[PDB]
RNA sequence: AGGGGAUCGAAGAUGAUCAGAUACCGUCGUAGUCUUAACCAUAAACUAUGCCGACUAGGGAUCGGGUGGUGUUUUUUUAAUGACCCACUCGGCACCUUACGAGAAAUCAAAGUCUUUGGGUUCUGGGGGGAGUAUGGUCGCAAGGCUGAAACUUAAAGGAAUUG
């Protein structure tokens, strides 16, 4: 795993917690 | 010290003016500026050949200083100097090594070629780098006929002189082997001039 | 570990030099670090020129040269020849015959 | 496919080192010689020995060959090496010397046949 | 001066700079956060008792190969699960 | 050094460079003694009658000894005119 | 060299050095009298001057500024000090 | 028996040399471990270490064991000894050989006031070799040497009593640390303290005086 | 900037001496810098220096006799009370029975011994040996 | 958000290749590439080398400024000036040799003047992961940036070099 892959993976991840928590919220 | 007959009289000038023996390198290292008396029109700097004269009489001083005559030793690699060190090795005690110095000569007591001198002398410090770098490990003092570029490691005496003349590197080596003998029961007297000439010295073709 | 001490390419001084693109695949390349050849052919050949002296007005005209500067990345340098991998003590020579 | 193993080369060098006055151009008396001042386990090895010494007699009739040295080339060796010429290439032919080396002289304080020259510059 | 602040006046800064840097320490992190009395199974404490839950034959990391006899426990003081292995040939036997 | 009542206790005491003062170790095999033979009347050499000195391996290593020995020799009458304190 | 004179170096060695970098720093500078092509009034000018320094008969120029010594109008004398 | 193939030994074999002191204060090279062997008979010797090391090849790896040897009378000399070679005892001899032949003097002195004789070092030293630092720091009397195992034997066969010791790096390198030893108290002739200052007459080599047995023809 | 002039001139006298030169220039030569060099010359540790005088702070040229392992300034200069002196002879001194660490007191710049028979104490100046 | 939008060209289309190819290769092609007015504040933003000061070795080349040669050169024949040559000097981008000295080494004139440990000063690190994650705060239109843990897990991870 490419290290500016898994920041890109991360980042979707971070991207997406943060809408499904505005969603929640 | 010396009482002096041993300045530089006009002839040994003569010889040494000759040979072009003050006609030095175009670029001195630092330690070789005090043997320099000024630069010439078109870059060559002349050597103070009276410095010359001095160096190479406290060599000869260093030399018949040494008990045994055949634990020193004289090298020459270059061929310009060949037949001036077997000359030398001829006239004085001075085990020669004229050619290929043999790398483990002083060290290495298993070498054919293997001697433990208590003194070298050298023709070229470029040259015979070889020798002076084994001289330098088991505690050999070295005299080296120093142009004004060549290297000064290592080297406890320099004769400031011409090293690209055959001319020069002959001389120097026939005023040594001269003064040497003069300084011990072989030249008797001081004053008058030796029998044998500083050609036979000089390396010849082909 | 470091290769060189010019990192691969002419640059202390600059941050910043120019790109230039590889004549073999365009690739972008840092000025400085490309590898640079200059080519100097003959119009015709090294054969031909004697057919051309015999077939044509003008004797011995010109003869005219052609000239371009060929700037290379450095891996089709390599994959071309032109730089030739080589030992740790010659890759510090930069003499170019 | 005929290369010499140093022990045939080493055995004919020493062979001439010691025995070179002995020895001749001709491999029949030189193999013949060799039965007798070496001592040799195989006729064909002696063979070979005795063929490379006369191999590097041949040589030797023309100039030295390098690494091998006998009495009678060492003899005309230093022979050649005491040659002394009739006059001195350091002796004055008419002492040509310029400005500078004029000064070092003159501050050495040395009174000589000097000849003052100039240089193009 | 590699480094390091020198002056004779410069006090304030160096004992900050450890305090600041102390935190890199594992140990002083721990104490000073207090994690053992906080986030640990045994309150900070040396021993600790509870109930047998259940026997667990725990399956040991490669390269060994054995079944190592653990039991699940429920700590009376806290009400944590822990897992506890049974050191003996046997001795599992006897815990129950 | 020596001990209360005297006794020196060396195992020995080593000899210092003639031209930097500094001990000359025993595994310092770059370091070198030079003898120049003292001269009487009508130029002799005079055997075992020599004015000494030592060099230690760091001057020679450092391309310094013939201008030390230049400066020692003058000092001591052997040379006259070849080393000049100004420069 | 590693002993040397440092108080007694050589003229030719101070003279070559820079003049911040002697024994004692000093200015390498002088000043001049300059005789003008008018009239024999004595004006003293400053090698180094940075003024197009000028007198009262030919009131127009002696020397010109440069990036170093200033240059003499090429009419004039001058004599150091 | 033994016939010397260099002057040293000639000389020592002659009797002309009678102590290793003037081979340290003249910093005569030693090649032949008899010119030791003669000259300190009281010489004991210890392997300190035989560690296998190897040498990966087109069929497996060559293995060759490397002991380090350290000699030395209890009263001034130590010599230490590095030799890897096919078998243990072929390496361990070989090391004890390399160790005489490393010999060097050390220069023991007096914590404090100089009542009685030399019992720790005159100054404090230090050697380094690989990332190993060996520093030595004189002692009071009856400390002992406050050293690991290692650099203890070194200095107990050095004749060192009381010292202490400080170490930096990678101490358990051991070739590393016991050439850092040897490398400080081989400094301990080197440093040049005010009961030293005074000028000496500079002494000539017995290659000089006695030459003429010397270099035999 | 230039911060301890002192600082500066061991600096100078030490890799002149590690070298082997038999000189050393030093600027700008304050006047602890000279009571400094004098209480290495009275232990032997230099040889005779000379104050250039210009006119802004003057050099030195100190000779040396080879015979300096080691001279070296303490910054800051931390305050030194009587009972604390042996630790730090104990710290920078290579043996109890030679070199010198020298403080600057009341009583003015000396060596640690003249401070310990005059009884007095103050600054950490430096130490040579 | 305007303008511009030749070119090349994240997306997309399409032709191939291949087991597959939503990749490399081919032809197009929106955004973008350019500019104006605002944002953003990050790069292997690297010399992976903080800044200021001092000292320790030799050399030649080069850029900028200066100083000095009864030194060449063109312009009237040479004055000068320019350009060039030589010798110095300050400042600069670098380079070469050597290893004093340093380093684990690679290597390094600084990465030297360090257990013989102190010139001034700022920032940062403390086994590998978890993790630059979670949380709170703050900045931002957004993308995101700055600040930034722990629970838990682990005997190595790693550096440089050697032989294969
Ligand atoms: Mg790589
Ligand atoms: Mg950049
Ligand atoms: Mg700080
Ligand atoms: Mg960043
Ligand atoms: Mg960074
Ligand atoms: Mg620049
Ligand atoms: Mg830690
Ligand atoms: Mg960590």
């Amino acid at each position: 795993m490419r290290a500016k892959w898994r920041k890109k993976r991360t980042r979707r991840l971070k991207r997406k917690r943060r809408k499904v928590r505005a969603r929640s919220k | 010290s010396l009482p002096a007959t041993f300045d530089l009289t006009p002839e040994d000038a003569q010889l040494l003016l000759a040979a072009n023996t003050h006609l030095g390198a175009r670029n001195v290292q630092v330690h070789q500026e005090p043997y320099v008396f000024n630069a010439r029109p078109d870059g060559v700097h002349v050597i103070n050949v009276g410095k010359t004269w001095e160096k190479l009489v406290l060599a000869a001083r260093i030399i018949a200083a040494i008990p045994n005559p055949e634990d020193v030793v004289a090298i020459s690699s270059r061929t310009f100097g060949q037949r001036a060190v077997l000359k030398f090795a001829a006239h004085t005690g001075a085990t020669p090594i004229a050619g290929r110095f043999t790398p483990g000569s002083f060290t290495n007591y298993i070498t054919r070629s293997f001697k433990e001198p208590r003194l070298v002398i050298v023709t070229d410090p470029r040259s015979d780098a070889q020798a002076i770098k084994e001289a330098s490990y088991v505690n050999i003092p070295v005299i080296a006929l120093t142009d004004l570029d060549s290297p000064s490691e290592f080297v406890d005496v320099a004769i400031p002189c011409n090293n690209r003349g055959k001319h020069s590197i002959g001389l120097i080596w026939y005023l040594l082997a001269r003064e040497v003998l003069r300084l011990r029961g072989a030249l008797v007297d001081r004053t008058q001039p030796w029998s044998i000439m500083p050609d036979l010295y000089f390396y010849r073709d082909p | 570990p470091k290769k060189r001490a010019s990192n691969g390419r002419n640059k202390k001084g600059r941050g910043h030099v120019k790109p230039v693109r590889c004549v073999n695949c365009s690739k972008s390349i840092p000025k400085d670090k490309a590898i640079k050849r200059m080519a100097i052919r003959n119009i015709v050949e090294a054969a031909a020129v004697r057919d051309l002296s015999e077939a044509s007005v003008y004797p011995e005209y010109a003869l005219p040269k052609t000239y371009n500067k060929l700037h290379y990345c450095v891996s089709c340098a390599i994959h071309a020849r032109i730089v030739r991998v080589r030992s740790r003590e010659d890759r510090k020579n930069r003499a170019p015959p | 496919g005929r290369v010499r193993t140093k022990t045939v080369k080493r055995a004919s060098k020493a062979l001439i080192e010691r025995y070179y006055p002995k020895l001749t151009l001709d491999f029949q008396t030189n193999k013949r010689l060799c039965d007798e001042i070496a001592t040799i386990q195989s006729k064909r090895l002696r063979n070979k020995i005795a063929g490379y010494t006369t191999h590097l007699m041949k040589r030797i009739q023309k100039g030295p060959v390098r690494g091998i040295s006998f009495k009678l080339q060492e003899e005309e060796r230093e022979r050649k090496d005491q040659y002394v010429p009739e006059v001195s290439a350091l002796d004055l032919s008419r002492l040509n010397v310029d400005n500078q080396t004029s000064d070092l002289v003159k501050s050495l304080g040395l009174k000589l046949p000097l000849s003052v020259i100039n240089v193009s510059a | 001066g590699k480094g390091k602040p020198r002056g004779l006046n410069s006090a304030r800064k160096l004992r900050v700079h450890r305090r600041n840097n102390r935190w890199a320490e594992n140990n002083y992190k721990k104490r000073l956060l207090g994690t053992a009395f906080k986030s640990s199974p045994f309150g900070g404490s040396s021993h600790a008792k509870g109930i047998v839950l259940e026997k667990l034959g725990i399956e040991s990391k490669q390269p060994n190969s054995a079944i190592r006899k653990c039991v699940r426990v429920q700590l009376i003081k806290n009400g944590k699960k822990v897992t506890a292995f049974v050191p003996n040939d046997g001795c599992l036997n006897f815990v129950d | 050094m020596e001990n209360d009542k005297g006794q020196l206790v060396e195992l020995y005491v080593p000899r210092k460079c003639s031209a930097t003062n500094r001990i000359i170790k025993a595994d310092d095999h770059a370091s070198v003694q030079i003898n120049v033979a003292k001269v009487d009347e009508e130029g002799r050499a005079i055997p075992g009658e020599y004015v000494t000195y030592a060099l230690s391996g760091y001057v020679r290593s450092r391309g310094e000894s013939d201008d030390s020995l230049n400066r020692l020799a003058q000092n001591d009458g052997l040379l006259k005119n070849v080393w000049s304190y100004s420069r | 060299v590693l002993v040397q004179d440092l108080l007694h170096p050589t003229a030719a060695s101070e003279a070559r050095k820079h003049k911040l970098k002697t024994l004692v720093q000093g200015p390498r500078s002088y000043f001049l009298d300059v005789k003008c092509p008018g009239c024999l009034n004595i004006t003293t000018v400053f090698s180094h001057a940075q003024t197009a320094v000028t007198c009262e008969s030919c009131s127009t120029i002696l020397c010109t500024p440069t990036g170093g010594k200033a240059k003499l109008s090429e009419g004039t004398s001058f004599r150091r000090k | 028996g033994w016939v010397p193939v260099t002057k040293l030994g000639r000389l020592v074999k002659a009797g002309k040399i009678t102590t290793i002191e003037e081979i340290f204060l003249h910093s005569l090279p030693v090649k032949e471990f008899q010119i030791i062997d003669t000259l300190l008979p009281g010489l004991q010797d210890e392997v300190m270490n035989i560690k296998p090391v190897q040498k990966q090849t087109r069929a497996g790896q060559r293995t060759r064991f490397k002991a380090v040897v350290v000699v030395g009378d209890s009263n001034g000399h130590v010599g230490l000894g590095i030799k890897t070679a096919k078998e243990v005892a072929g390496a361990i001899r070989a090391g004890i050989i390399i160790a005489k032949l490393s010999v060097i003097p050390i220069r023991r002195g007096y914590w404090g006031t100089n009542l009685g004789q030399p019992h720790s070092l005159a100054t404090k030293t230090t050697g380094k070799c690989g990332s190993v630092t060996v520093r030595l720091i004189p002692a009071p009397r009856g400390s002992g040497i406050v050293a690991s195992p290692a650099v203890k034997k070194l200095l107990q066969l050095a004749g060192v009593e009381d010292v202490y010791t400080q170490s930096n790096g990678k101490t358990r390198t051991l070739e590393n640390t016991l050439k850092a030893a040897f490398v400080a108290i081989g400094n301990t002739y080197g440093f040049l303290t005010p009961n030293l200052w005074a000028e000496q007459p500079l002494p000539v080599s017995p290659l000089d005086i006695y030459s003429d047995e010397a270099s035999a023809q | 900037t230039r911060s301890s002039v002192l600082a500066d001139a061991l600096n100078a006298i030490n890799n002149a001496e590690k070298t082997g030169k038999r000189q050393v220039l030093i600027r700008p030569s304050s006047k602890v810098i000279i009571k400094f060099l004098q209480v290495m010359q009275k232990h032997g540790y230099i040889g005779e220096f000379e104050y250039i005088d210009d006119h802004r702070s003057g050099k030195i040229v100190v000779q040396l006799n080879g015979r300096l392992n080691k001279c070296g300034v303490i910054s800051p200069r931390f305050n030194v009370k009587i009972g604390d002196i042996e630790k730090w002879t104990a710290n920078l001194l290579p043996a109890r029975q030679f070199g010198y660490v020298i403080l600057t007191t009341s009583a003015g710049i000396m060596d640690h011994e003249e401070a310990r028979r005059k009884h007095v104490s103050g600054k950490i100046l430096g130490f040579v040996y």
